[PDB]
């Protein structure tokens, strides 16, 4: 997960 | 190909001249390379994962191979685990989830 | 059923009850989901991604329906950002990647  | 998720799914990408592995990674937004020299200019990012948020370092247009495909992209330097390779560039090289 | 990433790619999952939904990871290995209760007891686990580590409760043999499909595995339950689907039960329901 890697968001932004 | 076609990739199976028995095994964690790594690739070569060739970014600079070197072949490296990343993970093709759904999960995440970018992608995001381990410490590494890239060229000209830089921005700075936060970006968050599962232990929270990072500060990274953000290369634009750079130009990385992946399973001798060509994209085009926003590259994030930082403090990963592993080379994340993220939705930015796997939609550059037509990458499909399928079930 | 292809799936695109040009959206982060986030399925209905039917837990308990509940319909929640959880995002579709190839870059994770287990499923780590929000706060809350399973049934049995547990093993504490450290995961760790971007950001650092995080203290999650295993639980085995747990029945998700991710989108209509059944599968059984390994659940962690701890505090995350959103809740991940990993590569633990992707491929029970033949989940891959192509391009
Ligand atoms: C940053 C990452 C891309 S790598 C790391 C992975 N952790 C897990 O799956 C633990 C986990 C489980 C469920 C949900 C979140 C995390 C690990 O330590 N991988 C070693 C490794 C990686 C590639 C090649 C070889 C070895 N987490 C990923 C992520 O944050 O989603």
């Amino acid at each position: 997960l890697q968001e932004s | 190909p076609q990739i199976t998720l028995w095994q964690r799914p790594l690739v070569t990408i060739k970014i600079g001249g070197q072949l490296k592995e990343a993970l093709l990674d759904t999960g995440a937004d970018d992608t995001v390379l381990e410490e590494m020299s890239l060229p000209g200019r830089w921005k700075p990012k936060m970006i968050g994962g599962i232990g929270g948020f990072i500060k990274v370092r953000q290369y634009d247009q750079i130009l990385i191979e992946i399973c001798g495909h060509k994209a085009i992209g926003t590259v994030l330097v930082g403090p990963t685990p592993v080379n994340i390779i993220g939705r930015n560039l796997l939609t550059q090289i037509g990458c499909t989830l399928n079930f």
